[PDB]
């Protein structure tokens, strides 16, 4: 029987900060236990301040993110070029996931960019298009063992204060882009380290007020 | 999932667990289970979080559009019944979806529909929808009356869902808390259950099994 | 007179009425010019207002980064195959991952434009195009006329008044051509190429409409103060 | 849904349905009406999956109540019956089938004579003088071949009715949350209020 | 007999022509856009004494931010609006968001030519389209059956038309109140109507950012009737 | 293209009326008179031949008179073939009925379902009318003995007695003279043979040029019997009442 | 499928085909409708070029739609039932969907839009029919009374006329119906109905139809001897 | 859905300094048997693209076709066909990747893997996969079916990472591609000896050879095996 469905592993992870936002994505490609690519980019700028990653079944992934881009050209065309905000992205994108509710597209798509505050924002989807805003959000393979790390580093979960025992809590003080791409590259080395599918390279995207920026850097490639 | 609501002098109370899982994997804590359909109405989630969303949030353009058309608010019976019909059309197609739409107008009152993916359509005056809504069944038919303050209302919607997010390992995260009256709902905050749960115990003495 | 009724009649010298009362309505429409150099292209539109409290019609359509034209004649026509263009432009891109070429973007609107000229109940497109770009082969400019005619030129012009800047053009050919690397010059030129279509009115802020698209320059649109630097 | 109970006496036609409302281990509601009026002398009880139940009858009593309008005139419960069947016959054999068995209780003005209906999903029909559907006639038919005669009175009917709820209330093992009773006569349809 | 979609020798389409004289005959219709709001006015025109004026429904809202008058053959605005409301509230499901005034117009436009040998033939009736957006602000268009609109500071539509219109070329300038539009709607109304102009053969509305579309109660509109009589009387 | 020969045959005329209509009623008046008349006992259906021949098979022969089912039947009045075809989706309606209720349909739902096929033609679809108008002569359980007519608009009406075809007027004024509310069905014989030897353009009213049916309670017990005549048994009817 | 324009414009600015629609509504018998301060009643002509008729059996001028609304028309009368069929389907349509009965002004709107869209719909004529529409709202006694005509246009009316001499019947509704105060009964608001059709009908036997609507579903029809009382006690104050 | 008869085995391929390398063996597998000897794998289009494919033989004549169709609708009202607008490896790329992932859409695929081989307009190098699910990659050693288990770690041994592209030589990859399909004769029981290879070089254009035979093969140490364990004669 045709199995209409593959997966080609790789992680993603987008963390919204104070006034920037960053998606990042490892760079691997994968079917099986073969590498197909060590470099295949998953994340894209999209136009508009976007940046998008739908991991999975990258087939799935190419042809949503094309068809997102497309929708980004036509909104410009329809709406005398408006910016596609990012909560309208987010929107849109349900529509583009929940129309094939039916035979869906095998991913797990993240969105990055800024709100019309100016404020970093992440959106999270599932398959068939149920999508939240995320101050954090780590996607595909090796997300069950970033997250966690995640809730603890961004969040400070089961922190507290030292003194006090259990009563005050950890304050919840911004975290600089800086900050955040350390715990991006913390994040990816330690899932590189216990995730077979996760490793070769790690492609950061950032987004600021100024545009979108690139960073890369090598992650282990056995 | 756990949500509930339940009519009562002062209306409706509605309230909702925050938690989505796949599998034992939970997904997220901070999940939006109330929908505001318009100022008056409210839908639950519960089940697949994709069906409830897309079509609840489907179903106030068609309560927008009825507005517009008849110069007049939907009842809840015919915003009840739209979603109903909708999802017996897809019957078979595997939706999922276990829902409360919850209202009040002049001619109606307060009301609620439960209304699910297999067609079910049930006005009644005590609901709980999810996983866990035996345990949230427990303390709301216990405590229930129809003369509850608003105040009193809201503390066992509240405490209802946290039973559940005790016991049911898919309920947890948050309490999303709604008030519905005759001039539209009232949000009453998210309560996190990491915190909620010790201060109940402490001020309820409730919970003596475990060990604080 | 007798033969034409519908646009499925010949008369009895071979020619098409329908086609032609088509023809007529671009040659109402407010004047635009199209001209280009070796490495840009530019579109110049003098747009028409109903009344003072009214807006001035928009001539000029974007159709890709690298492509779109200017309309003289009905709107509404102009919108469907400005339409029919993205689209064309837009599968070329997602299936080929190729940019698509002017003179085959000439090519597909020619052929939509016949289909309405031979059968019956439909009525031809009662608009005129001008459309340019940048493609492989450099810069373009097109003229299309909804008999199905399209034909690739140095500059031109159409609308009311037309033959004006199309005989400056034809005087200039040789100086305009040349302006490669140059962009405000070659827009000098075109500016300078519809004022002689112009009487009574003269071309203000409001008035003035240009895009341009090159080696280096998406197809933008300029209007309003933007082009208050031309004036 | 659960149990559905007809029974045609002498001028009536008395039908009981239960009230319960169960989804998986919660009985979610203990005071559903599982019946429909199709016009001021006829009433249809039902049971089957749940959804098709209600749409069903919703979609029958438009039906009913179009053809009163039109020809301002009331089908008998014969033809009633006949276009109800057919229904379910065209529905079985579709894409989708309504999964849903009926009872019709209908009172006669021409004939003045009261007339039951038992009608299942593949469209089988039958009248009788007492009918069921679902485990229920396992056990009140038993009941009713002893006691049931033909010239009962409403009042007897209803005591022979709660003989067999009785039985069903003991020997069942699902908690139906007792029923709701209507009777179907000359006069038009009410209900039974305390059961 | 000949072509529904048939080009006259001028090139024009009779019968997008033949429509626009259709709307001449209908009653008016009056847009004003300003800085504070948009104003929409109508001519209500019963035919009868005992026909219930408050019936007569010639301003529509198609949603919040969006309003619409209408002149001419007002039984075919009535598939038009309901594209436009749909057209809204879907844009609305799509995109999270309100739709622009302008792209609204569009969407209404588009149906306007296809008619053929499809509809049978153009619409009959005119629309003044006034709402509001964050990006381009408070505007009024004027959509025709020829598929074309403008955009206006201010438009008058109907039998009084070209003397309203002349009228409006005076009196509009960019820095116009809401109160002073108001009033200049009813001013130019009482002057092309026929019957005196009331509270009940007039009607008043407007789009604002803050409270949205509204469309004005008789007793509203009846002390701005009477604001207006004064300060006519004061010179 | 085709528009040039398309007569549009559903438009109105600056009158407000209808063409083919009114063109189809004018075909329809010079058709053989039918006439129906309804008597507290039964209906009586009675109609011309147009101008026959020595040659014509009178007995297997079938233009005027139909039946439908059991308990309906119609007189014709106009082309023949424009009948059939409408009698023929008429009866399949009756049988549709029966096997929805599983009782026979009522006259008046009958009617109206060929009343409004008829009425479809006139504004919609650009065919022609049909050129027909019957006269339903049926009964049922509801309103008893009923006389319906229909015409090319797909308008019917309910009548005691009714003329249609050639001569309507001159027979509508006979039979309005002698019906009377209490009239019997051999006394409204009488009466549909009488009108028709008066209006009818030949020289002399005979059994060969003419079709005659009845719908009397006049069978055994409780029920319905419909009659259609026999050459012979018209012969005899004609001798019975006094006119040859 | 046949296509053809039919309804379309003409230089002047109108369509022809609506207007000559509108010239069959005037050919029509005359219609009546008039609503009191607790009821509405319908009255219409009855034209008596047609006897030896079967009124047992003849289709009634006045048709219930549902229980609590009714529709009267003038024009012709196979239009009339295409209309009639397709607004009780869609009131029965709206208690399913809605789970409430269609208010009177739903009712005339969608009437009115089937009437518009055979207006600029392809291989139609419009309906040579204007009605009537009356009733009153689910649970609320304020009465309704609603025109609509081939164009498409609806709206509501204290009182009105549709049909031959119509001009005449409008012209006397107009000097005697008060909107300050409406008639107050039943008796009243029929007695001015049988008036209003008294100056056009000719005699006032089985010519003049009478139909009373009240609130809650409570309609009813006048019988050939209670309208021949109002006929009776009209003239007789009239003589003097 | 269907399943693959006469099959074809790895396509193999890789970048160098100033172009790419791509290969495939001549056989038409059917199951076990060793069919038909004499089937060419390696389809050129134009003088700048080589477009290599694996699995379905009878889907492989189709994509084939549409190939050769492609070259005939570019040509038509082009001036320019044979220069700027002559079809180039990522327009033939994109347009094989959208006909595999829509007919895997309609649960109908082209039981295929493919790797389009070729040099652009500004003389970059292209290569990239496609297969029946749609998927696609690029890598600068690309190979199909066995060859990607056993000939990408020997050519990924010469080009590890893009910057050793510019330092590996036309001669030096050849080899390398010449080896893996040793490699696999000795090691996948459907591969044949006989083979094609295509070269497409910035300069020098393509060079297409045919009938290539695997040799310098290592066999005479087979001579002292003997049994399995214990057997000594
Ligand atoms: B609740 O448990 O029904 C919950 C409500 C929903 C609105 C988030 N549903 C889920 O958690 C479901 C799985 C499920 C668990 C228990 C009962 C029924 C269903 N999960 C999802 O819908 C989901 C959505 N996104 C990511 C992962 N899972
Ligand atoms: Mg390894
Ligand atoms: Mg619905
Ligand atoms: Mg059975």
């Amino acid at each position: 029987q045709f199995n209409p469905y593959g997966d080609n592993g790789g992680t993603i992870l987008g963390i919204a900060g104070e006034d920037f936002a960053v998606l990042a994505g490892d760079t691997r490609n994968i079917t099986d236990y073969s590498i197909n690519s060590r470099y295949e980019p998953k994340v894209f700028d999209c136009g508009d301040n976007i940046v998008m990653s739908a991991n999975g079944f990258a087939a799935d992934g190419d042809a949503l993110v094309k068809r997102f881009k497309n929708s980004v050209k036509w909104y410009h065309f329809d709406h005398n070029d408006k910016k596609l905000s990012i909560n309208s992205a987010a929107r849109n994108i349900q529509h583009l996931l929940y129309g094939k509710r039916f035979f869906p597209y095998y991913v797990h798509t993240i969105i990055a960019g800024l709100d019309e505050d100016g404020k970093g924002a992440v959106y999270s989807f599932d398959p068939v298009g149920s999508y939240e805003r995320e101050q954090c959000r780590a996607g595909g393979a090796a997300a069950s063992l970033i997250m966690p790390f995640l809730d603890n580093q961004v969040n400070f979960k089961n922190q507290y204060e030292p003194g006090t025992n259990g009563k005050v809590k950890k304050p919840l003080k911004y975290l600089s882009v800086e900050e955040v791409i350390k715990l991006v590259r913390d994040s990816f080395t330690s899932a590189t380290e216990r995730h077979i599918q996760v490793g070769d390279g790690l492609e950061i995207l950032i987004v600021t007020k100024d545009g979108v920026r690139k960073e890369f850097y090598e992650l282990k490639r056995d | 999932t756990t949500t509930l609501a339940f009519r009562f002098q002062g209306g409706i109370i509605v309230a909702v667990d925050s938690r989505a899982t796949a599998g034992n994997w939970v997904a997220s804590q901070t999940v939006k289970k109330v929908i505001e359909i318009n100022p008056f109405l409210l839908g639950t989630t519960a089940g697949g979080a994709a069906d409830c969303q897309f079509w609840e949030t489907w179903l106030g353009s068609q309560c927008r559009l009825h507005e517009l058309r008849e110069k007049e608010r939907i009842s809840v019976a015919a915003a009840s019944k739209i979603l109903s019909n909708l999802v017996y059309q897809y019957k078979g197609a595997g939706l999922s979806m276990g829902t409360m739409i919850c209202g009040y107008t002049r001619k109606e009152g307060p009301t609620i529909y439960y209304v699910d993916s297999d067609g079910t359509r049930l006005k009644g005056d005590i609901f709980c929808v999810g996983s866990g809504q035996t345990f949230a069944y427990g303390v709301l038919d216990s405590n229930y009356k129809w003369d509850l303050s608003v105040e009193d209302a809201l503390y066992l919607g509240k405490r209802s869902i946290l039973a559940a997010a005790h016991r049911d390992a898919y309920s947890g995260g948050s309490v999303n808390l709604y008030h519905v009256t005759e001039d539209g709902w009232i949000y009453h905050g998210n309560h996190d259950v990491g915190e909620l749960f010790w201060k109940v115990k402490e001020e309820e003495g409730s919970f003596n099994n475990v060990i604080g | 007179n007798n033969y034409d009724g519908d646009t499925v009649t010949f008369s009895p010298t071979g020619r098409l009425f329908q086609v032609e009362y088509a023809l007529e309505a671009i040659k109402q429409g407010s004047v635009t010019v199209g001209l280009r150099s070796n490495t840009h292209a530019v579109l110049v539109a003098l747009k028409r207002n109903a009344d003072e409290l009214s807006s001035y019609q928009k001539k000029i359509i974007k159709c890709d980064e690298h492509m779109g034209l200017s309309l003289a004649g009905l709107a509404p026509d102009a919108r469907v195959l400005s339409n029919y263009l993205r689209q064309q432009c837009n599968y070329s891109s997602l299936v080929f991952n190729r940019k698509l070429a002017v003179e085959r973007a000439g090519h597909l609107l020619c052929d939509k434009a016949q289909k309405n000229t031979q059968s019956y109940g439909g009525r031809p497109y009662g608009v005129g195009l001008l459309i340019i770009g940048y493609d492989k082969s450099g810069a373009h400019l097109l003229e299309f006329q909804p008999s199905g005619n399209v034909t690739e030129l140095y500059g031109t012009a159409i609308g009311a008044r037309s033959q004006g800047a199309k005989t400056y053009l034809e005087r200039t050919l040789d100086t305009f051509i040349k302006i490669d690397g140059n962009p405000d010059e070659l827009i000098k030129a075109g500016v300078e190429a519809i004022s002689q279509s112009l009487r009574d009115e003269s071309l203000t802020v409001d008035n003035l409409s240009i895009a341009i698209v090159g080696k280096d320059t998406p197809f933008t649109i300029y209007d309003g103060e933007a082009v208050a630097k031309y004036i | 849904m659960d149990i559905i109970l007809g029974i045609r006496v002498q001028d009536s036609v008395i039908l009981a349905s239960s009230k319960a409302v169960t989804r998986g281990i919660s009985v979610l509601k203990d005071s559903d009406d599982k019946t429909r009026q199709l016009s001021p002398h006829t009433l249809m009880s039902f049971a089957g999956e749940a959804g098709d139940t209600v749409q069903f009858a919703e979609y029958i009593q438009a039906n009913i109540q179009l053809y009163s309008i039109r020809e301002d005139y009331e089908l008998s419960p014969q033809a009633v019956s006949s276009f109800v069947r057919q229904e379910l016959a065209k529905s079985i054999r579709s894409r989708r089938p309504y999964q849903v068995n009926v009872l019709i209780g209908g009172y006669d003005k021409k004939k003045n004579k009261p007339e039951l209906y038992q009608i299942d999903y593949l469209g089988t029909k039958v009248e009788l003088p007492y009918g069921a559907h679902g485990y229920s006639g396992f056990y009140t038919f038993s009941l009713l071949d002893h006691h049931y005669r033909p010239d009962m009175t409403t009042e007897e009917g209803l005591d022979l009715l709660k003989l067999c709820v009785q039985e069903l209330e003991k020997r069942m093992p699902m908690d139906f949350k007792g029923v709701i009773v209507k009777i179907v006569d000359k006069d038009g349809i009410r209900q039974v209020d305390d059961f | 007999d000949r072509g529904v979609s048939t080009f006259s020798p001028e090139g024009r389409l009779f019968q997008v022509e033949y429509s626009l004289e259709a709307i001449k005959l209908g009653s008016t219709a009056i847009g004003i856009a300003t800085k504070e709001g948009v104003v929409l006015g109508v001519e209500k025109r019963a035919t009868s004494p005992l026909l219930e004026s408050d019936s007569i429904e010639k301003i529509v809202e198609i949603d919040r931010h969006i309003g619409c008058a209408m002149s001419g053959l007002t039984a075919d605005a009535r598939s038009m609006i309901e594209h436009a409301r749909t057209a809204a509230v879907t844009h609305n499901l799509y995109y999270d968001e309100d739709i622009n005034v302008e792209s609204l117009t569009q969407s209404v436009c588009d149906l306007a030519l296809r008619f053929g040998e499809l509809m049978s033939r153009p619409f009959g009736v005119a629309l003044l389209i006034a709402g509001h957006d964050a990006d381009d602000g408070y505007q009024l268009f004027h959509a025709e059956p020829s598929g074309t609109f403008y955009r206006y500071n201010a438009k008058a539509i109907g039998s009084g038309s070209e003397g309203a219109q002349a009228e409006l070329l005076n009196e509009w300038h960019s820095s116009l109140t809401l109160k002073e539009a108001e009033l200049l709607v009813l001013k130019i109304l009482k002057q092309v109507m026929e019957e005196k102009l009331d509270e009940n053969n007039a009607q008043l509305s407007c789009i604002t950012k803050q409270d949205g579309f509204k469309i004005y109660d008789n007793e509203k509109t009846a002390e701005l009737i009477k604001e207006l009589k004064e300060k006519e009387a004061a010179e | 293209g085709s528009r040039r020969y398309d007569s549009r045959t559903t438009i109105f005329s600056p009158e407000g009326r209808l063409y083919q209509v009114e063109y189809a009623l004018e075909s329809i008046s010079h058709a053989g008179t039918a006439i129906g008349i309804m008597a507290s006992d039964g209906i009586v259906l009675a109609a011309e031949r147009k101008v026959t021949s020595t040659l014509l098979e009178q007995d297997t022969s079938t233009e005027k008179l139909y039946k439908l089912n059991d308990k309906i039947a119609v007189a014709v009045a106009g082309l023949t073939a424009d009948a059939e075809i409408l009698i023929n989706t008429a009866r399949i309606h009756a049988q549709n009925y029966l096997k929805t209720y599983n009782e026979d349909i009522p006259v008046e739902i009958l009617v109206r379902r060929l009343s409004d096929i008829k009425q479809g033609y006139t504004q919609h679809g650009g065919l022609r009318p049909f050129g027909v108008s019957f006269i339903y002569a049926g009964y049922d359980d509801r309103y008893g003995y009923q006389l319906y007519t229909s015409n090319p608009s797909g308008n019917y009406t309910g009548w005691k007695a009714i003329s249609v075809g050639a001569n309507t007027s001159a027979a509508q004024t006979l039979l309005q003279m002698d019906y009377k509310d209490d009239m019997k069905v051999d006394d409204a014989i009488e009466l549909a043979l009488k009108t028709l030897s008066k209006t009818t353009d030949s020289s002399a009213l005979t059994y060969d040029r003419l079709e005659f049916a009845t719908i009397r309670k006049g069978a055994n017990d409780g029920e319905v019997y419909q009659k259609i005549f026999k050459p012979q048994e018209i012969k005899d009817i004609l001798v019975k009442t006094g006119i040859t | 499928g046949y296509d053809r324009a039919l309804s379309i414009f003409s230089p002047d600015g109108h369509i022809f085909q609506v207007e000559y629609a509108l010239e069959a509504v005037k050919r029509g018998t005359c219609a009546v409708g008039v609503k009191g301060k607790n009821c509405v009643v319908l009255g219409c002509e009855r034209r008596s070029t047609l006897k030896l008729q079967d009124t047992r059996i003849t289709p009634s001028k006045v048709s219930k739609i549902d229980s609590h609304v009714v529709l009267s028309f003038s024009g012709l009368n196979a239009d009339s039932r295409i209309l009639i069929e397709k607004a009780r389907v869609e009131a029965q349509s709206h208690r399913l969907t809605l789970e409430d009965p269609v208010t009177v002004e739903y009712l005339t709107r969608y009437v009115a839009g089937v009437q518009q869209r055979y207006t600029q719909s392809g291989g139609v004529r419009p309906f040579g029919v204007s009605t009537l529409i009356a009733g009153f709202d689910p649970r609320d006694d304020e009465p309704k009374l609603y025109q609509t005509e081939p164009s498409g246009i609806y709206s509501s009316w204290s009182a009105q006329t549709i049909g031959r001499n119509s001009k005449t019947v409008r012209e006397f509704l107009e000097k005697n119906y008060d909107r300050k105060e409406p008639p107050a009964t039943v008796e009243e608001c029929v007695k001015l109905t049988v008036r209003s059709l008294l100056e056009v009908v000719q005699t006032g036997a089985k010519n003049i139809e009478i139909t009373v609507v009240k609130p809650d579903s409570d309609i009813v029809a006048l019988s050939s001897e209670e309208i021949n009382q109002y006929v009776t006690q009209i003239e007789q104050e009239k003589q003097e | 859905t269907q399943q693959p008869i006469v099959t074809g085995t790895s396509v193999i391929s890789m970048k160098y300094d100033n172009g790419v390398i791509i290969a495939a063996d001549n056989l038409g597998s059917y199951g076990s048997l060793l069919r038909f000897n004499g089937v060419e794998r390696l389809i050129p289009v134009g003088d700048n693209t080589v477009v290599g494919i694996s699995g379905d033989i009878s889907d492989m004549q189709h994509i084939e076709r549409l190939l050769k169709d492609l070259v005939t609708e570019n040509a038509y009202d082009n001036p320019l066909a044979d220069a700027e607008e002559a079809l180039e490896p990522s327009y033939i790329f994109e347009y094989l990747a959208t006909v595999m992932y829509q007919r895997r859409s309609k649960m109908n695929p082209l039981w295929n893997a493919i790797i389009v081989a070729g040099v652009q307009s500004n003389g970059d190098q292209f290569l990239r996969y496609v297969n029946l699910l749609g998927v696609t990659y690029s890598s600068p050693t690309l190979a199909t079916g066995f060859g990607a288990h056993m000939a990408n770690p020997l050519l990924r041994k010469v080009v590890d990472r893009e910057s050793d592209i510019p330092k590996t030589t036309v001669q030096v990859a050849e080899e390398a591609i010449v080896n893996a399909m040793r490699v696999l004769y000795y090691r996948d029981a459907r591969s044949s000896r006989n083979f094609s290879l295509a070269i497409i070089d910035k300069n020098t254009g393509l060079t297409f050879k045919k009938n290539l035979q695997v040799e310098n093969m290592k066999w005479d140490f087979a001579k002292d095996i003997k049994g399995y364990g214990t057997q000594k004669i």
